[PDB]
Protein backbone atom coordinates (compact mmCIF):
# COMPACT_ATOMS: atom_id res chain seq x y z
CA UNK A 1 0.00 0.00 0.00
CA UNK A 2 1.15 3.68 0.29
CA UNK A 3 3.98 4.17 2.26
CA UNK A 4 4.81 7.91 1.39
CA UNK A 5 5.65 10.41 3.96
CA UNK A 6 2.50 12.49 4.58
CA UNK A 7 -0.18 13.12 7.04
CA UNK A 8 -3.62 10.31 6.43
CA UNK A 9 -6.86 9.64 7.53
CA UNK A 10 -8.05 6.29 9.34
CA UNK A 11 -11.45 5.68 8.37
CA UNK A 12 -14.06 2.40 9.18
CA UNK A 13 -16.93 1.11 7.47
CA UNK A 14 -18.10 -0.81 10.42
CA UNK A 15 -20.71 1.98 10.86
CA UNK A 16 -22.92 3.96 9.09
CA UNK A 17 -21.30 4.87 5.81
CA UNK A 18 -17.96 5.52 5.64
CA UNK A 19 -16.25 7.25 9.21
CA UNK A 20 -13.25 9.14 10.19
CA UNK A 21 -12.51 7.77 13.34
CA UNK A 22 -8.85 9.77 13.84
CA UNK A 23 -5.35 10.79 11.58
CA UNK A 24 -2.04 9.69 11.52
CA UNK A 25 1.49 10.58 10.59
CA UNK A 26 3.46 8.13 8.46
CA UNK A 27 7.25 8.73 8.43
CA UNK A 28 10.10 6.27 7.51
CA UNK A 29 7.62 3.33 7.03
CA UNK A 30 6.27 3.98 10.29
CA UNK A 31 2.29 4.78 10.90
CA UNK A 32 2.07 6.81 14.30
CA UNK A 33 -1.64 7.46 15.88
CA UNK A 34 -3.27 7.80 18.91
CA UNK A 35 -4.33 4.34 20.56
CA UNK A 36 -8.24 5.51 21.31
CA UNK A 37 -8.11 6.05 17.32
CA UNK A 38 -7.71 2.02 16.73
CA UNK A 39 -7.79 0.64 19.25
CA UNK A 40 -4.48 -1.47 18.43
CA UNK A 41 -6.05 -3.05 15.78
CA UNK A 42 -4.63 -3.71 12.08
CA UNK A 43 -4.97 -0.99 9.55
CA UNK A 44 -5.38 -1.48 5.65
CA UNK A 45 -3.64 0.60 3.33
CA UNK A 46 -4.89 0.12 -0.29
CA UNK A 47 -4.38 -4.10 -0.60
CA UNK A 48 -1.45 -4.09 1.86
CA UNK A 49 -1.78 -4.74 5.65
CA UNK A 50 -0.15 -2.46 8.53
CA UNK A 51 0.32 -4.59 11.60
CA UNK A 52 0.89 -2.79 15.27
CA UNK A 53 4.55 -2.57 15.97
CA UNK A 54 4.44 -0.66 19.91
CA UNK A 55 1.82 0.74 21.49
CA UNK A 56 1.03 2.41 25.20
CA UNK A 57 -3.07 3.25 26.85
CA UNK A 58 -1.37 5.76 29.30
CA UNK A 59 0.94 7.73 26.30
CA UNK A 60 -2.17 6.94 24.36
CA UNK A 61 -0.09 6.61 21.38
CA UNK A 62 0.96 3.24 19.17
CA UNK A 63 2.79 2.63 15.90
CA UNK A 64 2.63 0.30 12.77
CA UNK A 65 5.16 -1.41 11.08
CA UNK A 66 7.64 -0.50 13.28
CA UNK A 67 9.26 1.61 16.18
CA UNK A 68 8.29 5.44 17.03
CA UNK A 69 9.90 7.60 14.86
CA UNK A 70 8.78 11.14 16.14
CA UNK A 71 11.14 12.97 18.65
CA UNK A 72 10.60 16.62 18.31
CA UNK A 73 9.78 18.59 20.73
CA UNK A 74 8.13 22.19 22.01
CA UNK A 75 10.78 24.52 22.44
CA UNK A 76 8.72 25.89 25.54
CA UNK A 77 8.73 29.64 23.41
CA UNK A 78 7.63 29.50 20.06
CA UNK A 79 4.39 29.38 18.06
CA UNK A 80 3.48 25.61 16.28
CA UNK A 81 0.73 24.65 13.80
CA UNK A 82 -1.99 21.97 14.24
CA UNK A 83 -2.09 20.36 10.94
CA UNK A 84 -5.98 19.86 11.45
CA UNK A 85 -7.30 17.52 9.43
CA UNK A 86 -11.03 17.09 10.39
CA UNK A 87 -13.88 14.66 8.91
CA UNK A 88 -14.64 15.42 5.11
CA UNK A 89 -12.78 18.40 5.18
CA UNK A 90 -9.58 19.43 3.27
CA UNK A 91 -6.14 19.47 5.73
CA UNK A 92 -5.66 23.31 7.27
CA UNK A 93 -2.54 24.56 9.08
CA UNK A 94 -3.83 26.67 12.26
CA UNK A 95 -0.78 28.26 13.56
CA UNK A 96 -1.01 29.12 18.02
CA UNK A 97 0.48 29.63 21.49
CA UNK A 98 0.88 26.36 22.71
CA UNK A 99 -0.33 26.72 26.66
CA UNK A 100 0.83 24.42 29.36
CA UNK A 101 -0.17 21.24 31.44
CA UNK A 102 1.51 21.33 34.58
CA UNK A 103 1.32 17.84 36.22
CA UNK A 104 3.03 15.54 39.44
CA UNK A 105 5.97 14.72 36.90
CA UNK A 106 6.48 17.86 35.03
CA UNK A 107 5.05 20.41 32.21
CA UNK A 108 3.73 19.37 28.85
CA UNK A 109 2.74 22.19 26.15
CA UNK A 110 -0.51 22.09 25.27
CA UNK A 111 -2.87 23.13 22.10
CA UNK A 112 -6.23 25.36 22.80
CA UNK A 113 -8.61 24.20 19.49
CA UNK A 114 -11.39 23.34 19.18
CA UNK A 115 -12.18 19.76 17.02
CA UNK A 116 -14.58 17.17 16.09
CA UNK A 117 -13.31 13.69 17.86
CA UNK A 118 -12.50 12.36 14.66
CA UNK A 119 -9.45 14.91 13.96
CA UNK A 120 -7.45 12.77 17.08
CA UNK A 121 -3.90 11.95 15.87
CA UNK A 122 -3.48 15.04 13.69
CA UNK A 123 -0.16 16.33 13.80
CA UNK A 124 1.66 19.90 15.79
CA UNK A 125 4.24 21.16 13.73
CA UNK A 126 7.22 23.41 14.39
CA UNK A 127 8.70 25.74 12.29
CA UNK A 128 10.91 23.25 10.53
CA UNK A 129 7.89 20.83 9.67
CA UNK A 130 9.33 18.44 12.35
CA UNK A 131 6.27 16.47 14.01
CA UNK A 132 6.36 17.54 18.27
CA UNK A 133 3.04 15.71 18.56
CA UNK A 134 -0.25 14.77 17.82
CA UNK A 135 -3.46 16.70 18.96
CA UNK A 136 -6.91 14.12 20.29
CA UNK A 137 -6.28 13.68 23.87
CA UNK A 138 -6.85 16.41 26.27
CA UNK A 139 -9.41 18.08 28.74
CA UNK A 140 -12.71 19.99 28.85
CA UNK A 141 -12.61 23.68 30.72
CA UNK A 142 -15.18 25.31 32.18
CA UNK A 143 -16.08 27.32 28.73
CA UNK A 144 -16.85 24.11 27.50
CA UNK A 145 -13.77 24.06 24.86
CA UNK A 146 -11.13 21.47 24.35
CA UNK A 147 -7.69 21.64 25.71
CA UNK A 148 -5.54 19.16 23.91
CA UNK A 149 -1.73 17.76 25.43
CA UNK A 150 1.35 17.98 22.98
CA UNK A 151 1.75 13.95 22.90
CA UNK A 152 4.93 12.96 21.29
CA UNK A 153 6.54 9.32 21.90
CA UNK A 154 10.09 8.40 22.51
CA UNK A 155 12.32 7.07 19.42
CA UNK A 156 14.24 4.39 21.09
CA UNK B 1 -11.71 -3.00 8.97
CA UNK B 2 -9.91 0.33 9.31
CA UNK B 3 -8.48 1.73 6.50
CA UNK B 4 -5.86 4.71 5.98
CA UNK B 5 -6.11 7.80 3.40
CA UNK B 6 -3.65 10.58 2.46
CA UNK B 7 -4.25 13.76 3.90
CA UNK B 8 -1.51 16.01 2.47
CA UNK B 9 2.20 16.81 3.03
CA UNK B 10 3.47 17.61 6.20
CA UNK B 11 5.05 21.21 5.93
CA UNK B 12 4.97 24.46 7.89
CA UNK B 13 2.45 27.19 5.81
CA UNK B 14 3.43 30.78 5.78
CA UNK B 15 1.03 33.66 6.56
CA UNK B 16 -1.63 30.46 8.46
CA UNK B 17 -5.13 31.57 10.24
CA UNK B 18 -3.57 32.72 13.66
CA UNK B 19 -5.57 31.42 16.50
CA UNK B 20 -6.38 29.59 20.29
CA UNK B 21 -5.49 31.21 23.18
CA UNK B 22 -2.26 29.63 25.54
CA UNK B 23 -4.09 28.27 29.04
CA UNK B 24 -1.55 27.49 32.15
CA UNK B 25 -3.79 24.33 33.31
CA UNK B 26 -3.09 21.80 36.45
CA UNK B 27 -4.10 18.26 35.30
CA UNK B 28 -3.53 14.70 36.28
CA UNK B 29 -3.19 11.49 34.06
CA UNK B 30 -4.35 8.26 35.07
CA UNK B 31 -3.75 4.78 34.29
CA UNK B 32 -6.61 4.51 31.01
CA UNK B 33 -4.62 7.88 29.61
CA UNK B 34 -7.24 10.06 30.54
CA UNK B 35 -6.51 13.60 31.32
CA UNK B 36 -8.33 15.38 34.37
CA UNK B 37 -8.18 19.13 35.97
CA UNK B 38 -6.91 19.35 38.88
CA UNK B 39 -8.41 22.21 41.12
C1 LIG C 1 -9.44 6.40 25.66
C2 LIG C 1 -8.92 7.75 26.13
N1 LIG C 1 -7.45 7.76 26.25
C3 LIG C 1 -9.33 8.93 25.27
C4 LIG C 1 -10.33 8.81 24.32
C5 LIG C 1 -10.71 9.88 23.53
C6 LIG C 1 -10.08 11.12 23.69
N2 LIG C 1 -10.40 12.25 22.90
C7 LIG C 1 -11.64 12.72 22.60
O1 LIG C 1 -12.67 12.14 22.93
C8 LIG C 1 -11.68 14.03 21.88
C9 LIG C 1 -10.73 14.42 20.95
C10 LIG C 1 -10.87 15.65 20.32
CL1 LIG C 1 -9.75 16.09 19.06
C11 LIG C 1 -11.91 16.50 20.61
C12 LIG C 1 -12.87 16.10 21.53
N3 LIG C 1 -14.00 16.92 21.71
C13 LIG C 1 -14.65 17.19 22.87
O2 LIG C 1 -14.60 16.53 23.89
O3 LIG C 1 -15.41 18.29 22.70
C14 LIG C 1 -16.23 18.70 23.81
C15 LIG C 1 -16.80 20.03 23.40
C16 LIG C 1 -18.03 20.47 23.87
C17 LIG C 1 -18.53 21.71 23.50
C18 LIG C 1 -17.81 22.53 22.66
C19 LIG C 1 -16.59 22.10 22.18
C20 LIG C 1 -16.09 20.86 22.55
C21 LIG C 1 -12.75 14.87 22.17
C22 LIG C 1 -9.08 11.25 24.64
C23 LIG C 1 -8.71 10.17 25.42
Amino acid sequence: GETTDGVYRVMTRRLLGSTQVGVGVMQEGVFHTMWHVTKGAALRSGEGRLDPYWGDVKQDLVSYCGPWKLDAAWDGLSEVQLLAVPPGERAKNIQTLPGIFKTKDGDIGAVALDYPAGTSGSPILDKCGRVIGLYGNGVVIKNGSYVSAITQGKRE
Amino acid sequence: DMYIERAGDITWEKDAEVTGNSPRLDVALDESGDFSLVE
